[PDB]
């Protein structure tokens, strides 16, 4: 066939008002993924919108953003969008989109958008009831603390009356990573969230039946002998002695 | 027959032949000169124009 | 009738969870004529006595 | 707009104002080279018939 | 949007119309993209800041 | 009760896996074998109790 | 630094004068090589050659074929070049037919070391293996040297042929219906536990998948089979420690399109083989997993 391509170049057919096509030339080198990855590509299959659902879950598009063709936009004019495809190992240059700020050396992650509440972007290049959604980059300790935040809601879900579950979920969200805080766009619970909690089970359980006799045991030979800060809150979470 | 009945709907494809018929100038179509993008596939160069 | 079975035995057929939900939610009628045909108290009674 | 009548209202003028626009709509179209193809276009070996 | 009053300002070419059912029905019925329609003066023409 | 139902209506155990499942809740997989021999064509109904 | 010199277009090599050209003709010494023109001066592809004893060169002489290196032990034989189809006779994916039937071809001490070697070790098949790419121009002597691609496309010197990667058929499978337009491709060793021994059976994944996670999570469903039972021989036995069920690494990619089967024919003997054509090799490595 004919192997997939560097360089792929997206037409929009609804008008674009001369502000908007002003908002992309600001958008130039961003993360859009496609799914297609064919050389001339609709606008429709542009970014993250197309998987909205009547579902609004938000594990569902964590893991069908995880498949989409990652690329970075290129040489936006009016009539055209440049999109490339990164090579493994080579440098780009990555737009910050997200509030969060980037610190020197640190990994990035591919999460959609937590929207910060009480406000929103205006300029959404919305048209024709088709939305821009991209996904966020973020730093990696971000990305770990969002996925532990959702999985921590997925297994408190199961056997707790659900009004505990709504004082859990009210406060799971919300994180404040570097000062800022953001919110999990209506996380719900799902199968996509239960067959990850099925194998987190399962993984943790088969952990309980490897520790050694030593190995469950040198907490309780440490702090029998030794005391600090860290050995105060793990005397707490190991419930009684 | 039990006490219900049906009212079963089907689509049926036809293959058709369609006559178009469009007016003098009725759209001017601009054009520009075609590109010619080039890549290596270590064992072929694809272009696109 | 025989042919139909694949789809009149169908659990989603037999199943109305799905029709309760948009029967509630709308919920009573606001007309007043449809008031006469609002009201009923079942009530359950012991039947000791 | 037609005079009118004695005991009927007049017509006031009417300004419309429209406005079209273009619709985009590009093409493509792929041809591949051999890396074999090209090779024997350009270098040349011992010249022999 | 559409920057109107240039318009009414800005010398037109001028052209012999054709629409089936009266212009105002195809403003009415939004045939075209973008379109107003004022039945006076409206004095937006004459203000040009 | 199913497996009656199933024996009776002519279809049985279409069971997948349930990270198939999650797939089919949105790209629908195709999940019907064709005839050995069509001799007429495409074919579909509906049902409407 | 002139602003004409950031101006100037780069440079390709072929445009310049090959490097001995270029003292050549600073010096006018003539030799009698032909270095008018350098052979392989434009391959993507990176490559080793490996000596492969010729106890081992059955069905590779067809450029395309895994190599794997296997440590087992013994100081003097460090290691061993398996290929893909000589592992065959020990998985259990096989067919009996096949596995009989190649296993006539592998009738040499060298070979047999192989099994030998297999069968020695207490510790999993996984962990021996090193993949190191694919065959291509067999040496073909009393002792092959055999060229292996680390990385790059497959393919003739002077780019005349595109060799194709060769799989054979009871080792290839598909997870999905809709086969995407690219598809990676990964080695998949799976451990269904037993008692006397924990017996492999190998397999060869094309799949449009590439993330991690989504590609384990459809992996478990054909393998919840051997899955179970390595938790079962979990609670059977303890102070047993066996570890991980599969092990998936990720072999390379196709295009998909060129899928198709084919069959070797070596000592007039037919082998049914999935065949890869234009199969690019990018290594990764055996990624642990329930």
């Amino acid at each position: 066939m004919a192997a997939m391509e560097a360089n792929i170049f997206c037409t929009f057919d609804h008008k674009l008002s001369i502000a908007d096509v002003g908002k992309l030339t600001k958008l130039v080198a961003a993360v859009v993924p496609i799914p297609q990855r064919l050389h001339l590509i609709k606008h429709y299959q542009l970014g993250l919108h197309q998987f909205v659902d009547h579902t609004r879950g938000y594990v569902r598009l964590r893991g069908l953003l995880r498949n989409m063709t990652l690329t970075l936009m290129r040489r936006v004019e009016g009539n055209q969008i440049l999109l490339h495809v990164p090579t493994h190992g080579l440098l780009y240059t990555v737009l910050n989109t997200g509030p969060v700020t980037w610190e020197k050396g640190d990994a990035l992650c591919v999460l959609p958008p937590l929207f910060h509440g009480p406000l929103a972007r205006e300029n959404l290049l919305t048209l024709g009831q088709w939305e821009l959604v991209l996904p966020w980059i973020v730093p990696m300790p971000l990305a770990l603390e969002i996925n532990q935040r959702l999985l921590i809601m997925g297994l408190f879900s199961l056997d707790r009356s659900y009004e505990e579950v709504k004082a859990a979920v009210q406060q799971l969200q919300t994180i404040t990573f570097r000062d800022a805080t953001f919110t999990i766009p209506d996380p719900v619970i799902d199968q996509h969230l239960l067959i990850d909690m099925k194998t987190a089970c399962l993984s943790m359980s088969m952990v309980a039946n490897l520790a050694s006799e030593l190995t469950m045991t040198y907490v309780r030979k440490l702090a029998l002998e030794d005391s600090s800060m860290l050995l105060v809150k793990c005397q707490e979470l190991l419930m009684r002695l | 027959h039990p006490g219900f009945a049906l009212t079963a709907v089907r689509t049926d494809t036809f293959e058709v032949d369609m006559l178009l018929y469009s007016g003098k100038s009725c759209t001017s179509v601009i054009i520009n000169n075609p590109i010619v993008t080039k890549e290596e596939r270590d064992i072929s160069t694809t272009y696109h124009v | 009738f025989v042919d139909a079975l694949k789809t009149l035995c169908h659990p989603v057929l037999h199943e109305p969870a799905p029709c309760l939900q948009t029967f509630t939610e709308r919920g009573p009628p606001s007309e007043p004529a449809m008031q006469r045909l609002l009201e009923c108290r079942f009530q359950q009674e012991p039947m000791g006595g | 707009r037609v005079a009118s009548g004695a005991g009927l209202p007049t017509s006031r003028q009417t300004t419309i104002m429209v406005t079209k626009y273009s619709e985009k709509s590009p093409i493509t179209i792929p041809f591949e080279l051999s890396a074999a193809c090209l090779t024997y276009l350009r270098e040349t070996f011992e010249g022999t018939i | 949007m559409e920057n109107w009053s240039a318009l009414e300002l800005l010398p037109k070419v001028g052209i012999p119309t054709d629409f089936l059912t009266h212009v105002k029905t195809s403003a009415g019925e939004e045939m075209f993209e973008a379109l107003r329609i004022y039945y006076g003066d409206d004095p937006e023409r004459y203000n040009i800041h | 009760v199913d497996r009656w139902i199933r024996h009776a209506a002519g279809v049985e155990r279409p069971q997948l896996l349930d990270t198939e499942t999650i797939s089919m809740l949105t790209f629908g997989s195709m999940s019907e074998r064709n005839a050995a021999a069509t001799v007429h064509g495409q074919k579909a109904a509906c049902e409407l109790i | 630094m002139d602003a004409r010199a950031v101006a100037k277009r780069p440079r390709d090599p072929a445009d310049e004068d090959n490097e001995l050209v270029t003292a050549l003709k600073a010096k006018r010494e003539v030799n009698t090589i032909s270095v008018r023109y350098l052979y392989h001066a434009d391959h993507q592809a990176l490559t080793a050659r490996f000596f492969v004893p010729e106890g081992l060169v059955e069905f590779e002489a067809q450029p395309g074929a895994l190599l794997i290196r296997m440590e087992t032990g013994c100081d003097s034989p460090r290691h061993l070049y398996i290929s893909l189809y000589l592992l065959g006779i020990r998985a259990s994916n096989v067919s009996a037919s096949t596995r009989c039937l190649l296993e006539s071809v592998y009738t040499a001490s060298a070979a047999r070391a192989a099994l030998q070697w297999l069968d020695l070790g207490p510790h999993l098949l996984h962990r021996r293996l090193e993949t190191l790419g694919c065959v291509k121009t067999v040496s073909l002597g009393i002792t092959s040297l055999l060229t292996c691609v680390m990385r790059g496309y497959l393919y003739n010197t002077l780019k005349t042929e595109v060799f194709a990667l060769m799989i054979p058929k009871d080792m290839y499978l598909t997870w999905e219906e809709t086969r995407g337009r690219l598809q990676y491709v990964y080695l998949i060793i799976v451990y269904d536990y037993d008692g006397p021994e924990t017996r492999p059976g190998i397999y060869v994944l094309t799949s449009s998948i590439a993330h991690w996670q989504t590609l384990v999570d459809v992996a478990r469903g054909k393998f919840a089979r051997e899955r179970c039972s390595f938790v079962n021989r979990r609670i059977t036995r303890p102070r047993q420690i066996p570890l991980c069920t599969g092990v998936i690494q990720k072999l390379g990619w196709c295009l998909a399109d060129d899928i198709h089967t084919s069959f070797l024919v070596h000592k007039e003997l037919k082998l049914s083989v999935v065949r890869l054509d234009n199969f690019s090799v990018e290594l990764g490595d055996f990624r642990e997993f329930v």
